[PDB]
């Protein structure tokens, strides 16, 4: 076997996270399990968690993995036997640049929802007596567009708290940043302390390659024998689903069409309306692999 | 490595090998730095003299071998179950036997628990499921062991006479233990082999010495050890209470061995003896020596 | 004598790892011993070994050995007498590119064979609540292209663990890059840590120059006397093989030509066709060394 096959480096697995962003929440919050739309995939955040908005291009945001190892010796045996992985430590920096209330109480260690603007719209946040150790629950998800196919690449850390925070200095020339340090925490609700995920059409494309499930060879259908009325009402209309072999939904891929428009017209999104009476063929292709539904349509 | 094998015989009679080839397969391995495990404790006595301090003999000391093993799986409840069985490999009242094995041959070393085992880290170990435990086990017999060679003579006359072919091929003197059985008188070699600790180095080269005269069913266990008493009648009967102020008082010095003679007399229906040696070593493997 | 030839210097013997992958098998997998393919010499990876894919170039791939060493000093000597390396730690790291689940796998010391993609295929993968010591078996295989003569030269691990795990940034204008160190440690199946191989046509040319075996001299070949059929059946050809007198198979490299085409025709691998019945002249040559055969014709 020659090396390039050996190899079977795929290109488009290579993801940048063209645009990011980093969304907090209390931790009162329900942790998000997931950022993918159980309706149509789409990104859906949860109630509660709000941007930190822009932050520095520059710095970028790094994620930080520190390892705490101990090697086992045995006597018969000059090197190590086994290491052990006592402890994985997650952090993540960034330097935000906004000066909203979420980026400063996270700054300060305070709860300054109860601050209120003076008559003129003045305020002051005062720092806490003592630091007061408050957790988060955090979001990094970044979005990659490639051919109007985004990839949405995240983590989700459900308990967040601040480290540290470097020194800032202030520039006649530069705004104000806020560069702090953020330590997940394992919550005991969800049973982790960091989780990486994937989403998007184009994931759904890359899925596959990656290697997750199975690859898609087989494109059933919802059950192919759908009754639907001309006349206007609950029946007027019927909604097709096409999946592929592997338990993936491959409806927004495919391409919707219908060899007889006149009994039932079909939409893009696999929609399939009545207009006259009889039989008609609904076809969803998608490279190679094609679809089949007999419509049956009445007065 | 492949030069050397350490082996662990639980109370129970498990079979652990904590080092060598094939070691971990039981999911239990050996830490380095064990100490007192290779050399005989001696501690050496000196006395006052003219120019300090003169020597004045030594005394073995029972060893305290203080040493880890490391008890590991891949999933907890596994772990468990080999930490488990580990512990039930060991006991305080019970010994348990601890086998070397190099081009040498095979030496064991009966262990019992000094004390309580240490087990674990400072977290629970059911997260890291591979964790150490210190044993400070101790030798009560402080000399490595090989299996005792043992001579069978059956005969069938009244009279008769054997020569028992012995040797001494380690470096500690060995307590011979002889069963005979009953009736008959028995004379047995007590060779000094040129140890001078009674001042009779030369006077009992040659010593015989001649147990009491057996009734019927009284077989007796002859035992020179100072640990044992030296003669055990099975029957419970004083054996040693006929006997005259006599004793077995002579080791088999290391380096030395012939032809002891034993000899039987007045036995209407034969007799057997049997002489089992043992094989002292201070050292887990060494050369032999001579 | 002058430094030409004391130095004698082979510039040919300076080997350039062109192209390089990295292939990891889960530990269960039967560790590579050679990656020479018994057949036809080609390169041969065993079942379970899977590439990780593109990984970036400026990094590279960097091995590291790591002495632990320990002074033998005499009482009557100064400077120390001895030296011991107690052990060597062998560890090798790169930045990888893809996000196949392979990858993921290897950074998250987790085990995602059963993770399922959604129903729109996303995924989501939470890190082990304690980190898991799992361990992969490893081959490193570059590739040097010379005069269409590649040199395959290769590392095989058959115990590696993840040690350490770089930190990652994440910048709008790159793409996400895991970069892990590898551990390697000795297997006792296969008793070695690390072993290093070479194979491909320019090894076979380099293998003399290098100092492996002895000079190819004498240039044998299978039996001489082939009894071939001209009608088509079981022995229509015969297949010859050329040897040099270090035991190396050099039929690749030698010519096959035949005197007598009408006999025997030969083909470049060293098939000989019975043709007309009779006796032919089959020559390999390589430089100045050949190897002849007479090869009787029945029909």
């Amino acid at each position: 076997t020659d090396f390039y096959t050996i190899k079977d480096a795929q290109a488009d697995l290579a993801i940048a996270p063209l645009n990011l962003t980093v969304l907090l929440a209390p931790y009162s919050t329900t942790p998000a399990t997931t950022l993918e739309s159980p309706t149509d995939g789409s990104l859906a955040i949860p109630p509660g968690y709000k941007s930190v908005g822009h932050f520095e291009k520059q710095a970028g945001l790094t994620l930080g993995n520190e390892f705490d190892s101990k090697d086992i010796e045995a006597y018969g045996e000059p090197e190590p036997i086994r290491t052990i992985i006592n402890k994985r430590t997650t952090t993540f920096d960034f330097a935000m640049y906004q000066n909203q209330r979420n980026v400063l109480e996270l700054i300060w260690t305070q709860d300054f929802s109860n601050i209120q603007p003076s008559e003129f719209g003045g305020i002051v946040l005062e720092a806490p007596k003592v630091p007061k150790n408050i957790y988060y629950r955090a979001i990094l998800v970044g979005m990659d567009d490639r051919n109007d196919r985004p990839i949405w690449l995240y983590w989700l850390m459900p308990k967040v708290k601040l480290d540290k925070l470097d020194n800032q200095t202030l520039n006649d020339d530069n705004v104000i940043e806020y560069k702090p340090t953020l330590k997940a925490f394992r919550d005991d609700v969800v049973g982790y302390s960091v989780a990486q995920g994937f989403a998007g059409p184009g994931w759904r494309d890359l899925v596959a390659t990656a290697g997750f499930g199975e690859a898609l060879t087989a494109l059933t259908i919802t059950p192919g024998s759908p009754t639907v009325t001309v006349a206007t009402g609950a029946s007027h209309t019927a909604q097709l689903l096409v999946e592929g072999d592997n338990g993936i939904n491959y409806t927004p891929d495919v391409v919707f069409t219908s060899s007889a428009p006149d009994k039932a017209s079909v939409s893009a999104a696999g929609l399939v309306t009545g207009v006259a009476a009889g039989s008609a063929t609904i076809t969803a292709t998608k490279g190679a692999l094609t679809a089949t539904a007999t419509v049956t349509v009445t007065a | 490595t492949d030069f050397l094998k350490i082996e662990l015989i639980g109370r129970d009679g498990s079979h652990w090998v904590l080092s060598g080839p094939g070691m971990g397969q039981q999911g239990v391995t050996l830490n380095p730095n064990l100490q007192q495990f290779y050399d005989a404790p001696v501690k050496t006595l000196y006395v006052p003299g003219p120019f300090g301090e003169e020597y004045a003999g030594k005394r073995v000391q029972r060893r305290e071998i203080v040493f880890s093993v490391q008890a590991y799986d891949e999933d907890p409840d596994t772990w468990s179950t080999v930490d488990s069985l580990w512990r039930w490999a060991w006991d305080y009242d019970e010994e348990s036997e601890l086998r070397v094995s190099t081009s040498d041959g095979t030496r064991f070393l009966k262990v019992r628990l000094m004390e309580e085992p240490k087990p674990y880290y400072e977290k629970d170990p059911h997260i890291t499921a591979d964790n150490p435990i210190v044993m400070t086990v101790t030798a009560t017999f402080p000399y490595w062991q090989d299996e005792p060679e043992e001579l069978i003579w059956t005969t069938l006359s009244t009279e008769d006479m054997t020569r028992f072919p012995v040797r001494n091929d380690g470096d500690v003197p060995v307590w011979l233990k002889w069963t005979l059985t009953a009736p008959g008188l028995w004379i047995l070699p007590d060779f000094s082999w040129g140890n001078d600790m009674y001042s009779r180095g030369r006077e009992d080269l040659g010593r015989t010495v001649a147990m009491p005269e057996l009734v019927a069913g009284e077989h007796v266990s002859v035992d020179s050890d100072p640990r044992v008493q030296t003669l055990i009648a099975v029957n419970g009967m004083p054996t040693q209470n006929r006997w005259k102020g006599n004793d077995l008082l002579y080791p088999l010095m290391p380096g030395k061995g012939a032809e002891i003679p034993v000899q039987l007399k007045n036995a209407p229906e034969g007799g057997a003896c049997k002489l089992t040696r043992p094989r002292w070593y201070s050292r887990p493997w060494s050369r032999p020596g001579v």
